[PDB]
């Protein structure tokens, strides 16, 4: 029987608005700047959520910092894919209720191909018929998806806590025959593994946009700037290890 | 000190 389902339901963040003026003519600068402002305010809620995930605050605070710095992109992309599934049947990217990317905005963004990939992630939710309960378990697992090559300060406890949430995904799938449930577990964890390559490409584009912030007129708010500076160079340099299920 | 550290240390 699932042990964390009611917890994950209760601690799930409410939706964040971008504050975008949709009457203005879109530019790549306005669209990327708005996504960064949305990211900043989502990050505040991701931190509060992670702190309420049982066991997370029992890691060394340095490990807590590291995991949030590594995992915010995956958590936020995955949540956006779910919103796109639930609100627009994955036909557009529902970054926020007031910031929905249609094809025109994907093109104007200067990251069209990455937007297409994020829409294909969203489409996987449709084809797999991902349930809310699966989604919440999968999203919690994304906090545990990347570690330093040299390990965490409390790596043993992290390993055990990660396995506890892997077992929870399995418990939820079974709660909702064993052969079909093992196949379901394979499908959902393969989906999470596939997200790792997309997240890496998004980290590359983030770095490039950050380096070019002034020339592009794309502003990064303070905590996004801090967290990108803290780990995106290390991610690009090969200093982190994705943890794959397969 | 970091903004992220503030958010991790604060109440809520
Ligand atoms: C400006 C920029 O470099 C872009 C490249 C990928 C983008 C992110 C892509 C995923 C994403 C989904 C959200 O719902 C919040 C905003 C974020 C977190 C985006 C913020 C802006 C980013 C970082």
């Amino acid at each position: 029987i699932p042990i964390f389902l009611s917890v994950l339901q209760s601690i799930e963040p409410e939706v964040v608005y971008a504050g975008y003026d949709n009457t203005q003519p879109d530019t790549s600068a306005s669209l990327l700047t708005s996504l960064n402002e949305l990211g900043e305010r989502q990050l505040v809620r991701v931190v509060k959520w992670a702190k309420a995930l049982p066991g997370f605050r029992n890691l060394h605070v340095d490990d807590q910092m590291t995991l949030i710095q590594y995992s915010w992109m995956g958590v936020m992309v995955f949540a956006m894919g779910w919103r796109s599934y639930k609100n627009v049947n994955s036909r557009m990217l529902y970054f926020a209720p007031d910031l929905v990317f249609n094809e025109q905005r994907m093109q104007k963004s200067t990251m069209y191909n990455l937007c297409v990939r994020m829409r294909h992630l969203s489409q996987e939710f449709v084809w797999l018929q991902v349930t809310q309960e699966e989604f919440l378990c999968m999203k919690a697992l994304l906090l545990f998806s990347i570690i330093p090559v040299e390990g965490l300060k409390n790596q043993k406890y992290f390993d055990e806590l990660r396995m506890n949430y892997i077992k929870e995904l399995d418990r939820v799938i079974s709660f909702q025959n064993p052969t079909s449930s093992s196949q379901r577990f394979y499908q959902l964890t393969k989906l999470l593994d596939s997200l790792q390559d997309l997240v890496r490409k998004l980290h590359q584009f983030t770095f490039d946009t950050f380096v070019q912030s002034q020339s592009l007129s794309v502003e990064f708010p303070e905590m996004m700037s801090e967290i990108i500076s803290a780990q995106v160079p290390k991610i690009l340099a090969g200093m982190v290890k994705p943890l794959l299920f397969h | 000190q970091a903004l992220l550290r503030y958010l991790l240390d604060k109440d809520d």
